């Protein structure tokens, strides 16, 4: 192409619009093309390459169909503050798991994901390596002693490793990133 | 009476035999027998001589034992030992899963290295985070070709790579020219960095945080250190 000026004077059909919105990298046809797309994939490519030439304002919606949730849980950590990734661990969370609590927890201190979590492991096990810190290692061990208990050797790990980092003032976040075509 | 047979039977027969033993249910009696390395480790497995175990597998020689060993070490709930099979094996993920949940640094370095070796990013990034490591996570994101992504950690978190590190993704974006492809500006223009003056860097925050970092946040705990990361923290940080 020379310009999507070009596209301007002729240019059709969603599909061939959409063969367009690659070619010129017509985003604009893009956007409505991508409305119109649903060629997943094509998509899937593309919102990225749509942040990559700009805006994840309207990137994150893209991705928010796109199923790429714990992407935008992982903007969300990112940038230096506390909800949205919150809702969204509730709302995975409850869509079940056995490898992803993990998630929630590290950004943060408190989880509340280790109510599900001991029904999960439920060995009083999780419960205490987990529980004993915020003055709560107690709970983990009565059911422990319910069961018979069954612990009786553990390796290293106490916690030793930095959950830190991330935005203090002076010097942003990006909930939103300027730019220019210059 | 039969035990004067014993002489006079050897290496199968005791096989044979021992899972005879094994169906009476005598599994100590099947362990004593026991005669062939797997045999020996199957009914180790039912068994639980831990140690003892351990010295059947000796140098196991499979990290599938060791796998397999491990599911039920951790059952036992003999994890020191767990922790060294595990580690032995260095099978990663399971082994991960323990020394999370009491929490450990240490587990980190060495997995760290272990990081690097897995093959796909993600992971690695979370360990480069959860030390808390910023530098890690950008480094790592130099290899990958993370380029965007790099840039917002750069910036959230300010190492204010994001001035270096924009170059570079523009750079690229440079290569696959158009002006708008190109993007550009640092401390003024179209990004005014430090002239914008709003949330990833300064000193008075930082040395409160300085210490920060050394102790632990507290409310009320276990030998196994606090940090918390809520609310609070909020507050404080912005102060």
């Amino acid at each position: 192409k020379g310009y999507p000026e070009v596209a301007l004077h002729f240019v059709k059909d969603e599909k061939t619009r959409f063969s367009l919105a690659l070619e010129c990298g017509n985003i604009e046809i893009a956007l409505e093309a991508a409305k119109a797309l649903d060629d997943k994939n094509c998509w899937e490519k593309l919102g990225e390459v749509a942040l990559l030439q700009g805006n994840h304002q309207i990137v994150e919606m893209c991705y928010q169909r796109t199923k790429n949730f714990d992407k935008l849980s992982f903007l969300y950590l990112i940038t230096g503050n506390l909800e949205k990734l919150r809702k969204m661990m509730k709302i995975a969370e409850i869509r079940k798991d056995m490898s992803g609590h993990y998630q929630n927890a590290l950004y943060l201190g408190d989880v509340s994901e280790r109510v599900r979590i001991l029904k999960n492991c439920g060995q009083k096990s999780l419960a205490y390596l987990s529980a004993a810190t915020h003055g709560l290692d107690e709970e983990a061990e009565s059911l422990k002693e319910t069961f018979d208990p069954e612990k009786e050797t553990i390796p290293d790990i106490d916690p030793n490793a930095k959950l830190l980092q991330p935005p203090a003032p002076i010097m942003p976040l990006d909930t939103n990133w300027p730019l220019l075509t210059v | 009476m039969a035990d004067k047979v014993l002489p006079t039977i050897p290496k199968e027969q005791r096989t044979r035999v021992a899972h005879f033993l094994e169906k009476q249910g005598f599994k100590q009696q099947a362990l004593t027998v026991s005669t062939d390395p797997e045999h020996r480790f199957e009914l180790a497995l039912q068994l639980g001589e831990l140690k003892i175990a351990y010295q059947l597998a000796v140098e196991a020689e499979s990290e599938q034992k060791w796998k397999q060993l491990a599911e039920l070490a951790i059952s036992k709930c003999q994890f020191s030992l767990a922790q060294e099979c595990l580690h032995h094996a260095q099978d990663y993920g399971g082994l991960l899963l323990l020394a999370t949940a009491s929490g450990n640094a240490s587990m980190v370095n060495k997995l760290a290295e272990g990081a690097e070796r897995d093959g796909k990013n993600n992971v690695a990034f979370m360990s480069y985070f959860l030390q808390g490591k910023l530098d890690a996570c950008l480094e790592l994101l130099i290899r990958t070709g993370r380029l965007p992504e790099a840039a917002f950690l750069a910036r959230t978190y300010l190492p204010s790579q994001v001035s270096r590190v924009v170059k570079l993704w523009r750079e690229n974006l440079s290569k696959v020219n158009q002006k708008a492809a190109e993007s550009l500006a640092d401390p003024t223009e179209y990004e005014n960095l430090f002239p914008g003056l709003k949330e990833a860097f300064v000193v008075e925050e930082w040395v409160k945080e300085t210490h920060a970092d050394l102790w632990p946040a507290k409310q009320y705990p276990l030998v196994t250190p606090n940090e918390e990361r809520n609310v609070m923290e909020e507050a404080k940080g912005f102060q």
